[PDB]
RNA sequence: GAAAUUCACGGCGGGCUUGAUGUC
């Protein structure tokens, strides 16, 4: 009875917006109106050879010539402006309600079950500390991913508006926060209780954010990239395409949503090393590891094969439900 | 059938070269990383050939996977 | 006597137009003239693997390397613009007259019968509540299908013109309306009585609509897609092709007509759960269900096999006639 | 146990910014505010054929025609301004912390090992003389690479700011310094002890530099160039593309980082001849030589194959660690 | 042993600056401060004007590239041969005694009224190297013994061989005539003759002025060598690799002669015999 | 003669292109 679905889908509630790299100066911080946006300038390089050679059957004369030679190419690498020291990040992510309200229903009875589970982990289990993962381990701006390395002062002003009128207003300092643990902060509970007012269908909340790294002068960045599949024939010169907004520098939504998906310390092996991104099969793309492998019973494709008939997860539910907040 | 490693981070299509050896030849069955539905494969000599033509195709990195897939996929070999 | 047709056809009266995604700001709502249209930009993604596996007989070294890696394909992502918060929907659907006036006649006597039935369900049965399905369960903008999730304010201005001159004019709020039931509304009866002035051959009516979701900033959408049949060989990189108008973002007519075909609460099994799309064999493409299966006698391919000789449907006629409003 | 990584990456800490060629006059040196920037003019030249012929199998009639002719070409080449004798170099390089903190971890235990080694060569071995390579063999402005030839007076003012407020302040004379050896200088130890306050995670330091060659009048330069790969068909006239900032003359970061990578006198063969750029396989692009060839055991791709299991490098560590300061 | 380089480069020491066409009147000659620049001559100004501050670089064979460092050490040994052994009195007397005669002011030299050449020099802002000339009082096919010409050429001896940094702010004045035209430096019409098609001779400009570019100017101080193969006193050609003048389309020192700059180290680097054609085989490397 | 194909998922990390020439 109540077999699994041949077709399931769940809408990505709590989705996110794009980024607005535009450059400003600290103590001219509050005057973010006409903050000039940045465009990906193009470099050209002469490539050396750090690639470790194969050692199966090769020769020590080829490395002489090749390491002598130059396989040069061009790279579209974006630069800060001349005198602007702040960065800029307008990222208005918005939360959607009704956390398990599906899109597809292979069996409506299974949908009614899962909605009953949503009332279990929503009415029974609360989202204080869930939203305190989404703030207390995201206000520490893993948001600004590669640029977080040695910020001068990472100011995080997660603002919010009803309308044009902005009322949800709070200030932070991501450098004054940990990035391996979450700590008790009152205003962090104002924002996370505000997301409690978001996710569980109370008020429509789209958080127009203003995140400012006050780092340095004309330095480079780590802005979002593209691909070279069936574009490296007509170009063959640029080999790192930065994706652009309209005359600006993206940090796309696809890296950005695992800034607010890197929560779960409910990983199988580690303890405090790894704040991985809570996913189906729990794979981080960097380390090529599979926390929650098939051999463990910690699969998101097994948490309703266990919970939908057997009701036992016991507070690993949270990383089995935020598998369905995507 | 006697499965071995991949070729260098292959999808972009939920597809792969997915090299796995035969008892004498080697099968590189271009297939899904999902259900298991494949398109046509190619059977030939060892890794000393496999890397040698796989290197020998144009494209930069991921392009070798790409032109590799369109090379196997318009196959000669049944 | 009067055997069934070996060849039948009925013209899709009350057909629909395409959609015009173009972006605007609320309280600049009325100034829809130069509302800038949106183009499906291409982003370029990497990924993990959230898909289940067949778990019957597989070598484990498959899946351990399967989950680990990157499936990195590029995805054409339609994005909103930077500061425009309203959406935009110019969808001028037009109603055609003569609801059972066929295109083909395998027996002209059968055609005369069916026209007699059209006078029965047209002169005898009225289309007040039929058009109140087509308004009171379509002004609630199931129209704007996937974007309806957490609208800030879904403004529906179903306008109408004689000519260039626009006279049929009425304003709504789809968020102020139900999407599982229909309620008595006077202006909803102005529009539905206007469609009563449309369908049954009184005045030529093509309803130039202006539907505005005032939702949020630069967020994504759920715009209409294409296919990868015999285009995934030369491309193999894009795997979700959004169909475009001339420099714009379609929501095609094929999803749009089951926004004004999702009426019938005359389904066999459910009560108020399912407002399905009234079709032949009553199949919704999502749930893969067949309301009105062969085993029930509720088939549109049996309603004239019963009604054309036996005259008994008794107010399931409505979902046996809107089978012929397509 | 603890096999080598199939995937390693280390972030380029102590990275650099771009250059600001803008022209000024000496004894108007201190007034660098509105120093007018320079734009690489397009010289257009006619030439001889200084290239040697291939001499294998060639009819002698060809080269008579060849050297008789003119293979003229445009060449974008920058010129100084008319009365401005100083140069100008605003290069704000910034140091990043956490010298071996990786980006990728094929084995986290190997990462823990290498961090242990970072505590060895960081807590055990010090970076006084390492930063005295990065100052005492970079304040001597190999920075201003090709323009260093016969400077009138190369003034190096390596300034530094907390914020907009500049506090790190020191003055130099690169012409008063060697470019084959490093000497003991107190203020050079102020700057290098300041970089000691940078690299090892103490204070965020981005050094807004003002380097002034007081050389001469309207002379040319040696400013940074581009390439002619798939741009020599539509152009075919310019054959030396100088890369530009916004209306200015770049000296790009790619030549600039081997001004502060040319340290290592820990090369295999020479003694005091060659201050090469400390790299993987130690290849200088000019001489096409491979100091630390495969046949020597002085490879950066062998220093952890030796040190990660065997702990013996003995003060060639420094040119095996600044292989990982990139 | 010591094979030739697959990659050689030598820096253009003794390079040059741009020209400053600006117009003045003779006997108002000394007052060159606000001499109005030209964008045709002006109406009443009879002098020309030439501020060309060329600067000499040291270390004549100090390469930029080293395909073999031993070959570099050889060539530096040769630089000590033709520098310590052979002197540059008469080399710099080519660069003065056959360049103070202002082949400098190339096309405008035709019938100067009085070509005054004041090759000045400064330590700093302070100008100390100071000497006056008359290029019309000098030959342009031969070099003659002049004491102040040896002051300037001995000053370039103090330049080239690493003694003092010398950038010679020059003031060269043709006192020729009124509103006449000139022969100022030009441009090209490659992929600019479609959008324009009307101008067909683009003069290159400095900032609101009239260039004579460095590319014609450096063969005013490269036209030295009377060590050409065929002629005697006819041709003071520009000493180059393969010795080609762009005018006559001739190749003095063809391949068939052994007088190639691409053969003078193929002979000298292993065989040490050039014998005073060295000078036009070394000023091939002063570029 | 008339059909909603989908929801959704980090791509990156480094790099001395440079050396000098007459506009017909």
């Amino acid at each position: 009875e109540r077999k699994l679905d041949p077709s399931d889908a769940l809408m990505s509630a709590g989705a996110w917006a794009q980024r607005d790299a535009s450059q400003e100066w600290p103590a001219v911080t509050v005057r973010e109106k006409s903050v000039r946006g940045t465009i990906s300038n193009r470099l050209k390089t002469k490539d050396r050879d750090p690639a470790k050679l194969d050692a199966s059957i090769q020769s020590p004369n080829l490395q002489t010539v090749d390491v002598a030679n130059l396989p040069s190419d061009a790279d579209t690498l974006k630069v800060r402006f001349t005198l602007r020291v702040l960065g800029g990040a307008g990222t208005p992510s918005a939360c959607n309600d009704a956390a398990y309200r599906d899109k597809l229903l292979q069996t409506v009875a299974t949908y009614v079950n899962d909605q009953g589970f949503a009332e279990l982990a929503r009415r029974y289990a609360h989202n204080l500390a869930n939203a305190r993962f989404l703030w207390r381990n995201r206000v520490g701006a893993e948001a600004v991913e590669v640029r977080i390395n040695h910020i001068r002062q990472g100011e995080v002003a997660r603002a919010w508006r009803f309308d044009a009128l902005a009322i949800g207003l709070r200030d932070f300092k991501a450098d004054a926060e940990l990035d391996a643990l979450a700590e008790l902060i009152a205003s962090g509970l104002s924002g996370s209780g505000h997301v409690l007012l978001e996710v569980v269908a109370f008020a429509r909340i789209g958080d127009g954010q203003e995140v400012f790294p006050s780092q340095e002068l004309i330095l480079d960045k780590g802005d979002k990239k593209g691909q070279k599949s069936k574009t490296l024939y007509s170009v063959r010169d640029a080999a790192a395409i930065h994706s652009q907004k309209i005359g600006n520098a993206l940090r796309t939504i696809d890296t950005w949503y695992p800034d607010e998906d890197g929560l779960g310390p409910i990983a199988v092996e580690p303890y405090g090393s790894v704040t991985s991104q809570g996913k189906a099969y729990r794979q981080p793309k960097q380390k090529l590891d599979f926390y929650t492998l098939l051999d463990n019973w910690v699969l998101r494709d097994e948490a309703p094969a266990v919970e939908q008939q057997h009701y036992v997860i016991a507070n690993l539910i949270r990383g089995g439900v935020f598998g369905e907040a995507e | 059938m006697k499965f071995i490693k991949y070729l260098s981070t292959a999808h972009l299509n939920y597809m792969n070269i997915a090299v796995y050896e035969n008892g004498s030849k080697i099968k590189a069955r271009v297939e899904n990383v999902v259900n298991g539905k494949s398109v046509g494969a190619r059977d030939f000599d060892s890794t000393e050939q496999l890397e040698s033509w796989f290197y020998g195709l144009p494209g930069s990195g991921l392009g070798r996977i790409e032109n590799a897939m369109n090379e196997i996929s318009r196959r000669e070999n049944p």
